[PDB]
């Protein structure tokens, strides 16, 4: 065969003298080398199996290193080389459409990345200056977050919450809704996506890239995967290296958006690695610097100003919590580092809303209010009138009667409740809320029953695709819902209306 | 080390004097490629070389409505 | 899509082949058997009319 012939006379076999420390110790993962006498911190080490490793602690007798591998080819008695660089990851856009590992090598097969540039993962976050405010829109097709929390482009947002309650779907919604826009033709509305799978077993993330691949959303993502089965110095250097992928977008361009699912589990990976180095433990017996641990990280996601490129770095890490109670130490730690949250519960998720979405407690510094034109009107009106519900619609006991006061008002949200439910990996589009919400909102609903709106809801939205295309085209093309298309749309609900029941 | 690169290019082309498939396989690459040929058509399914489809199908049987009227 | 990945396989015969005499052939379409409703249901109303 070709290829292996072909493989091993590009094969360079350079030699040259190394610097090199005999080995003193090897447990748990940890070389104390003795040696190495003009190695920097966190340099990466070499040692002589072909493993790799990063000297953390300096010291004058011995030299902390830690291991990128497994620890039971490495023997006291062993050879340690030098580098000589600063630990870094290939970076590009040729990663793009792949499944790596947590230093740039493929681990899906389709061969060898052809990448040219280098990034450090331990690079600083850009300053006062060169920042801009938050003027773009990003769409996640959710109903309930495109209406009641937007979140802007170039600004970190939490999802918090507890396990099997949604926070990996609602982040793989927004890989796909962006399937539209990469299509397209302007450059400027497209965004590129990273997804960073720490702590998470293979059985999931195997099956995840199927999800991501019918949909043909592969094709414009990349996976950064440190799974379970990883040595803990590769699950805590995983998140700084997807990181540094996302800014060749961002400091060249384009606009890209990065998922840490999760990061709490970045932090067990903290405080193993550094107890075993002999560092004495803070509380929980984590180490002194976790706030620094996840600041440094989430203050690279910017929103540079035009006369650098203009480029964003949206960021929407994952926690999950312990019981659902946010008082604990990694999750206020983080809470105060992002601009807003979006809470995802229990009890919503059983009694049926789903997306469990507290749309209460869900507060967003709303990123220059950069929803959109048209969903300004439909949806301001929304969040006052889903407001005026939630403060007195909390009884089940009833003993006294005021539908010309009370029970008008409350019939108003159980219709836009029962609007805010989704499925699932079928998000929608823009305009196509405008239309849903149009109708909820202008009283044409409350003739209804509400064990009906979610059939309403697909019957009406099959109908606008196929028989009003050139209506929807309008409100996407001129922004805002014109008087005219105020016009326009009053009809269709009401023809329809006239006729969904018969 | 080019005595090393040409040592594992001249056993390279020994390989390349090939009969039957495998050189030393003897029961073990018999029953490997056998057990693993069987797992691409186990849960795949029962597909000949190059049989065309064969079916057939029946519409909606269009039935009137009884009314008497006016 | 029958025809692009059976170019790049080697192994013919019963490849380019059954792709040659399976698809030279009609569609079978379907059968209009729903003509007698059509006009028999119809006039019935209208000289009621
Ligand atoms: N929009 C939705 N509507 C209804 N059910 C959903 C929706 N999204 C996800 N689910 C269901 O909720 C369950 C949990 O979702 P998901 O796996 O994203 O939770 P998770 O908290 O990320 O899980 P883990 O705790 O393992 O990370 C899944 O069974 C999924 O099918
Ligand atoms: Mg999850």
């Amino acid at each position: 065969s070709s290829i292996l012939e072909e493989r091993i006379l590009g094969a360079d076999t350079s030699v040259d003298l190394e610097e090199t420390g005999r080995v003193l110790s090897i447990g748990d993962g940890i070389a104390r080398v003795h040696g190495l006498r003009n190695v920097q911190a966190e340099e990466m080490v070499e040692f002589s199996s072909g493993l790799k490793g990063m000297s953390l602690n300096l010291e004058p007798d011995n030299v902390g290193v830690v291991v990128f591998g497994n620890d039971k080819l490495i023997k006291e008695g062993d050879i340690v080389k030098r580098t000589g660089a600063i630990v870094d990851v290939p970076v590009g856009e040729e990663l793009l459409g792949r499944v790596v590992d947590a230093l740039g090598n493929a681990i899906d097969g389709k061969g060898p990345i052809g990448s040219k540039t280098r990034r450090r993962v331990g690079l600083k976050a850009p300053g006062i200056i060169p920042r801009i405010s938050v003027r773009e829109p990003m769409q996640t097709g959710i109903k309930a977050v495109d209406s009641l929390v937007p979140i802007g482009r170039g600004q970190r947002e939490l999802i918090i919450g507890d396990r099997q309650t949604g926070k990996t779907s609602i982040a793989i919604d927004t890989i796909i809704n962006q399937k539209r826009f990469n299509d397209g033709t302007d450059e400027k509305k497209k965004l590129y996506c990273i997804y960073v799978a720490i702590g998470q077993k293979r059985s999931t993330v195997a099956q995840l890239v199927k999800r991501l691949t019918d949909a043909d959303a592969m094709k414009y993502t990349i996976v950064v995967s440190a799974t379970a089965s990883d040595a803990a110095p590769l699950q805590y250097l995983a998140p700084y290296s997807g990181c540094s992928m996302g800014e060749y977008f961002r400091d060249n361009g384009k606009h890209a958006l990065i998922i840490y699912d999760d990061l709490s589990k970045q932090a067990v990976a903290y405080r193993q690695m550094s107890l075993l180095l002999r560092r004495p433990p803070g509380r929980e017996a984590y180490p002194g610097d976790v706030f620094y641990l996840h600041s440094r990280l989430l203050e690279r996601a910017a929103k540079m100003n035009d006369a650098f490129g203009g480029g964003s770095l949206t960021a929407l890490p994952v926690i999950e919590t312990q019981a659902g109670d946010v008082s604990a130490y990694i999750p206020t730690n983080v809470i105060s580092i992002t601009d807003g949250q979006i809470f995802l519960e229990t009890e919503l998720f059983y009694k049926g809303i789903r997306p469990a979405i507290n749309v209460g407690l869900s507060v967003s510094r709303v990123g220059s209010a950069a929803q959109t034109r048209a969903m300004k009107q439909v949806a301001g009106t929304m969040k006052l009138e889903l407001a005026q519900y939630r403060e007195v619609a909390a009884f089940a006991q009833f003993g006294s009667d005021l539908d010309a006061a009370t029970q008008q008002l409350l019939s108003r949200g159980v219709r836009l409740t029962e609007l805010l439910k989704q499925g699932q990996y079928a998000p929608m589009a823009i305009e196509e809320q405008v239309a849903v919400i149009y109708a909820g909102v202008r009283g044409y609903l409350d003739k209804l029953e509400p064990s009906k709106i979610t059939k309403f809801e697909n019957a009406f939205l099959s109908h606008v695709i196929s028989q009003h295309q050139a209506l929807l085209g309008k409100i996407r093309a001129d922004g805002k819902i014109s008087e005219e298309t105020d016009a326009k749309l009053k009809e269709i609900v009401t023809n329809f209306l006239a006729g969904f029941e018969a | 080390v080019q005595k090393l690169f040409v040592d594992k290019i001249r056993e390279y082309r020994t390989k390349r004097q090939t009969s039957g498939g495998p050189v030393d396989a003897g029961p073990e690459y018999q029953q490997d490629l056998d057990r693993e040929l069987f797992k691409l058509k186990q849960m795949y399914g029962k597909a000949d070389m190059n049989t065309f489809p064969n079916f057939t199908f029946e519409d909606p049987k269009f039935e009137a409505v009884e009314k008497p009227q006016s | 899509d029958w025809a692009y990945y059976k170019a790049t396989v080697a192994k013919a015969g019963l490849v380019d082949d059954f792709e040659k005499k399976f698809n030279a052939l009609k569609v079978p379409v379907p059968e209009d058997k729903y003509t007698a409703l059509v006009d028999a249901e119809e006039q019935e109303d209208v000289k009621r009319c």
